[PDB]
């Protein structure tokens, strides 16, 4: 159920205001990988996570003689 | 010069051309060319934009878009000089023109100013570009077009922040996939490259990707001789792996791993940390996965990495270790520790990036508690990497860390310092 889902999520520290209000458990698998959230994982425990799965030339060209 | 001014508003197609043949020769001189200079001129990017509609002359079309190529080379203030004048409706019917020349040219002025920006990029999306751009492959065209082509291709895919609605680019991946068994190196590195940027996002896309039927011919680029393809296959690789366990699989059936660990041995330290990269996706899997990772002797090489290579490659191997730890069984972490594991990262707790720590402790800490599973396994009540963490680590930093009067000296002096200086 909750570990199921948090097992592929690396646990940060404790709530940091500063990433937004919490998520729920099942708001968990929208968040973008590499980025970080507020989870709540029960009663008053609030907690930062990010995904364990992480995503990753020139431009332009100009034509010569 | 003024014969040049006059020879370009005048009325013959004959100085029409020659005055823009000269034109293009100053923007084609190869230290980084006068183009402000050219765009100033009232009148004359807009002539060249008028150019491009003549359709009875091949030359001058061609003249034209080499010119206004070079233009949207460059600044993004250059480039929007290009783009106001109104030039990417009339390249995108270019697309569809009868003279191959011209085609090519249309393609490669595209190219670049999807290239400019996301703005940009989107735009010549808007003007729906694609239909007539993956009609150019639907023909057995010179292998420069196809180049050309698949470079521009690129470039609309390009972009994170925000990336191409996905809707306007996933067309193409029919085109992506045949393009794979194309043997011109050029092509194979921006197909790849294109297909990175499709499956970089949420697991939505990488599931169009894999549709498209694309995994087997990148996980059998991996062994290709130039690193022009290898990084890019590695790159679109590496980001399907990040997919859920079905979509992880779905490379691993297609033998990756073995490459993967030949990829670790590369002379190339870029290749090395994204090898380590993708694998720490995988090791992100279930025991089965991590399983595989484990019987094609990967472990050994990820632990070298860890101890001996520079930080950045070291720190992707980190999290392949403690992705394993996390997701593993006692048996499977019980041989991840008799390679040495623990050490390497009981080490890098003391290198000064929060990054690599936080990964390192994770996985100390999976460790750990699967010690205690062991530890009524055997009945003892003795955790046994407990004395392995002390042994790697110091008994100075454990009785540092034992003492809670030091815990709280910590969390006062943290929580003070960021309430009157503020967070940093």
């Amino acid at each position: 159920v909750e570990s199921a889902v948090l097992r592929g999520f690396l646990i940060l520290g404790k709530e940091d205001r500063r990433y937004g209000p919490a998520l729920s458990i099942n708001e968990l698998s929208n968040l973008a990988k590499g980025e970080k959230a507020n989870v709540l994982i029960g009663q008053g425990d609030v907690v930062l996570v990010m995904k364990r799965k992480r995503d990753s030339t020139a431009t332009k060209r100009i034509r010569m003689a | 010069t003024s014969d040049m001014i006059e020879m370009i508003f005048s009325k013959s197609p004959e100085q029409q051309l020659s005055a823009t043949q000269k034109f293009r020769k100053l923007l084609s001189k190869e230290p980084n060319p006068p183009i402000d200079e050219v765009i100033s001129t009232p009148g004359v990017v807009a002539r060249f934009v008028e150019f491009l509609k003549r359709k009875e002359n091949c030359t001058l079309q061609f003249e034209s878009a080499w010119v206004l190529t070079n233009i949207a080379s460059g600044n993004s203030l250059q480039t929007r000089i290009v783009i106001q004048a109104g030039a990417v409706p009339i390249f995108i019917e270019l697309l569809s023109s009868e003279f191959e020349d011209v085609q090519e040219q249309a393609v490669w002025a595209l190219g670049n100013i999807a290239g400019d920006s996301t703005m940009c990029r989107d735009y010549v999306l808007d003007c729906n570009i694609l239909p007539p751009l993956l009609q150019l492959f639907s023909k057995q065209n010179r292998l420069t077009m196809t180049r050309n082509a698949v470079w521009a291709l690129s470039n609309l895919c390009r972009g994170k922040s925000p990336p191409p609605e996905f809707a306007k680019v996933s067309p193409c991946l029919n085109v992506l996939s045949w393009l794979l068994f194309v043997s011109d190196t050029d092509v194979l590195a921006d197909a790849c490259w294109a297909l990175s940027y499709l499956s970089d996002g949420p697991n939505d896309k990488i599931q169009a990707v894999i549709d498209a039927g694309v995994c087997r011919r990148l996980v059998e680029l991996l062994m290709h001789n130039d690193y022009k393809v290898v990084s890019p296959a590695l790159r679109a690789v590496g980001n399907i792996v990040t997919g859920d366990d079905i979509q992880t699989q779905v490379i691993l059936n297609c033998s990756a791993l073995q490459s993967l660990l030949h990829l670790l041995s590369s002379p190339k330290e870029s290749i090395k940390k994204e090898a380590c990269w993708t694998i720490s996706n995988i090791t992100a899997g279930n025991r089965a996965q991590i399983q595989t990772v484990i019987d094609a002797n990967i472990f050994p090489a990820l632990i070298s990495i860890l101890q001996t290579a520079e930080f950045r490659t070291r720190k992707e191997a980190a999290w392949a270790i403690t992705n394993a730890t996390s997701g593993g069984s006692a048996e499977q972490i019980k041989y991840l520790v008799e390679l040495g594991c623990i050490k390497p990262l009981c080490d890098l707790l003391t290198v000064m990036d929060s990054k690599i720590v936080q990964v390192a402790l994770n996985g100390l800490e999976n460790i750990l508690r699967l010690g205690e599973q062991e530890a009524k396994r055997n009945g003892t009540g003795i955790n046994p990497y407990c004395a392995l963490i002390e042994e790697a680590y110091g008994l100075d930093k454990i009785e540092f860390l034992q003492s809670h009067e030091n815990q709280e000296i910590y969390q006062k002096a943290f929580d003070l310092i960021e309430h009157y200086f503020g967070t940093e």
